[PDB]
């Protein structure tokens, strides 16, 4: 059959690295 | 404030109908999920039972007198009726293996027909399954941007002043999960409850075949003798 | 036999340092 | 600025690039969309009204008698005149099970190749929905990448300084998402109804093939 | 602070529901394999063991004279019966196609119905290994909103106040894995094995038919003369 | 002292330049596969259309040999017909016509089966490039993560503006990645479409072929009465 | 043929789910 | 000194442990690659020389005559043998649809049999191609888990010494994918090879059913 259903997160990948630079400029401070 | 009520009340007109939208999605998938289930649990306990009776029948005269007193809208009495409309449109001609091969072609048919109708909503299950957890990153992107751009322009120092903004974005995400699971998983089950069900009618399906192809060539025996 | 061998060996070339 | 426009307009050539292939895919979606929908509903209604008036036919001659003032494009009209076809092409044979087999397959043939053609867009629907957040995760890291290589040029540093470098970065993503949702929406939507219409034309199909089975063993049975 | 109990005891809510839900599916899956490892070993082990003994037999009848020792819910012992049965049923028939046919069509059904029943279990083992991935990254983010939400509360960045949302983001993806590994091992190794045993079934029913078919071909051969 | 796209690569460490260079490699070749495969898949498609269209005026399976015969030794029309002529050059003797129908079938939808898989023949490249080629890019971005902090492990600073410029060779490792995959899983996909449809197209051809013949022989056949 | 021929996207997010927790420990530590 | 023998040599137990696991992960699937090399190489160029030598036959006693001094483990001679003994066993019969059928479904059997016995240590490539990486990420997270319930007690502020901690944790993330990388290959290799191979073997199998299909035909006219 060729509906499709299954999840694709893979934008949560850009959030990760967002968070990851904004951490790495702001945390220390 | 800092509580998830709190949070989706303090935060952007499109993170909160994104929320709103995955809600919705949430509980259509509950609602699709009790109102299938019950349906496929009463199918499966009558087509349980109705092979349990046709089990014991030895000609299909037999079979259609075992299954007179099924209910209207049953499947096997419905292929029942099937075979036995193929045996009455064919009546004058004495070519058996065309009235088996007419008679077998209609039934697979019908059952696959059957299996198709049964699986009528699952569409929304896979569209709700494979989109929410991408509408729930749109929340959560659109979340800080709509606090970056305030940022950039009111130059922040301080990441306190963005964390606020920040999880209300991930909030979006979480939802954009609690969603999207429960739609792979149901309709996982039910592409396997339909899969278990369409074989069992396949299988009442067989027996109706069997016993019309047993029958022909008993009566063309007798009428050789 | 003579595969499995071969492949400890290549693994023992490769893990040296 | 604050702007989507001058935060595009200032963006890197590259990630500029990506947001401009990812609009176009946009527009092609939902140029599929209305392109194959208004055809396809109205095929599919057509299709319908025609295997109502099918369903009450006997025999052969008596389905195309009511196909004979469907259009020249009706699909249940060109399976029909195809099973005529396939008996006047071999009148002069007795070989009964013959006439049945090449029937059978030519039908086969037809639903199969008026149900590809049906599915004609869905390749760029199904790459779309399934690629399109791929190129966004390209657009992004090499925003993040040239934010790095921002804090790479000075000792100096504070997240005001690279929020729009972020902005643009998430941007390139917030165009993916918006472009891959609607494809897999509508490809979920085209694959659910060119499922339906395959079960249609294929159960028009099966009644042309029970229809001349039948009424072909009842005029070979006349000999008795 | 403690290695992981104090950890745990420390975390949200939320985050000890998923902690505790993935472990009930650990143990399920666990439980499963077990439960039906010893079931499939002992099935495997007889079918092989009636494969080696049914290899050499010439006729049916001699077939029915080797298996009938077999065990009273053996496979084999079943497919015997079941084409024996159609013969029997059939006794007033002339055409012998209509046996072959009917006995392959049985039979083909019934090793279809085995092959169903064999993988009773395996809806579990595909989904848990499937979703436990997105079950522990949904624990994740809420760790992550939660090292944010500190942040807002204290208006400040210290590692303390981060502490609890990646602890609890540490053992939601930690568990995650834990669940997701185990499921999609077994899930292969039960794929491999009903490949091979509803094979072996396969080959035992063709076997059957081949010598059934046979047989009935050599008495009307013996009948014509 | 300053830093590019290039001169981020001529810094880089050894193992994380090998993974630069690999994805590179596995760029071309893909690329250079789909120039490759697309000039064929275009000529091979509208020489079929041409045969195709100008064989659907046949009425025997003679008149298709005339036809086809100045097709040229590439063709796979003329291919498929000499197929079906010399199955009934090989069966001169028979008086059986449904063992040349059968034979002819099965002959003709290997050939059919062959010319697809034969297509086919470079695709192994574009599937592993495209599932191989995030986790290589990984592999190079970890590399480049931990070289990162033994920096620091090494060197005692904590000044997160000397992590920067490796995280950035981690990242671009990343976005190669990305860049060598997403054109590989695209043109696999691609492909495997225009194979189907080929494949089918052909099928249409080959059904064309057994057709003509089929009913020649039913003719040949009543005209003996 | 079965042969693996797609992006998986899991392994992707957990190891960048193990780089963000990284900085959230290395960051606010420095 | 935190090299990556230093670093293994000073890593926590369980994460020494997912080490260990990975590279014995590593070692089976190039003893696979090995040993499965070696066979898809012979078999298939024996296969393909026994082909080329029966595609010149005209009747079944020409092909067994061709095949008779092929080696005891020739699949081509193994497909000989298994149609020759259906005649063998059919010998007081004359329904030759009968006979026809029954060699095809033994035939079958017996190139599926051979396929599937032939894809033997695909088992092991599929799952460590798709595991390797998560018990590499086990490993991983484990040892981030184990150095900051390390700054939980012990205080420390200082960056520098959670850095051999977090390169010591990644190094289980990267040897997890030097794992997965070659059982992603191989396995896509094998099933190559193996659908290439399954497909030649069948086309072996199908010379057989058509020679003896034209042999019995023959025969039976011959008898008229």
């Amino acid at each position: 059959n060729g509906e499709m259903h299954d999840i694709n997160v893979t934008p949560f990948i850009d959030v990760m690295l967002v968070l990851l630079i904004i951490f790495m400029v702001a945390a220390p401070l | 404030d800092l509580s998830v009520w709190g949070m989706y009340q303090h935060a952007d007109i499109v993170v909160k109908c994104v929320m709103i939208g995955l809600i919705l999605a949430s509980v259509v998938t509950w609602a699709i999920f009790f109102s299938k289930s019950v349906e496929f649990f009463n199918q499966k306990r009558r087509l349980k039972r109705e092979q349990q009776l046709l089990a014991e029948a030895r000609s299909l005269n037999q079979a259609n007198d075992i299954a007179a007193d099924f209910g209207s809208k049953s499947l096997s009495l419905h292929l029942l009726n099937e075979a036995q409309n193929e045996l009455e449109l064919s009546e004058g001609s004495d070519d058996n293996e065309g009235i088996k091969e007419r008679t077998s072609f209609r039934l697979e048919r019908r059952v696959a027909a059957v299996g198709r109708q049964m699986g009528r909503g699952n569409g929304y299950l896979a569209t709700i399954g494979a989109i929410s957890p991408f509408v729930g990153l749109f929340g959560t992107v659109w979340g800080i941007m709509n606090s970056f751009i305030g940022i950039a322009q009111t130059q922040t120092t301080n990441l306190a002043v963005v964390a606020p903004g920040i999880a209300e974005a991930l909030l979006a995400t979480a939802i954009g999960l609690v969603a999207a699971i429960p739609a792979v998983v149901i309709y996982n089950v039910f592409a396997r409850q339909i899969g278990g069900f369409k074989a069992m009618l396949g299988d009442v399906a067989a027996q109706v075949l069997l016993l019309q192809s047993r029958d022909l060539d008993l009566e063309a025996s007798a009428a050789a003798h | 036999p003579w595969p499995t061998l071969l492949s400890v060996c290549i693994h023992g070339a490769v893990v040296a340092g």
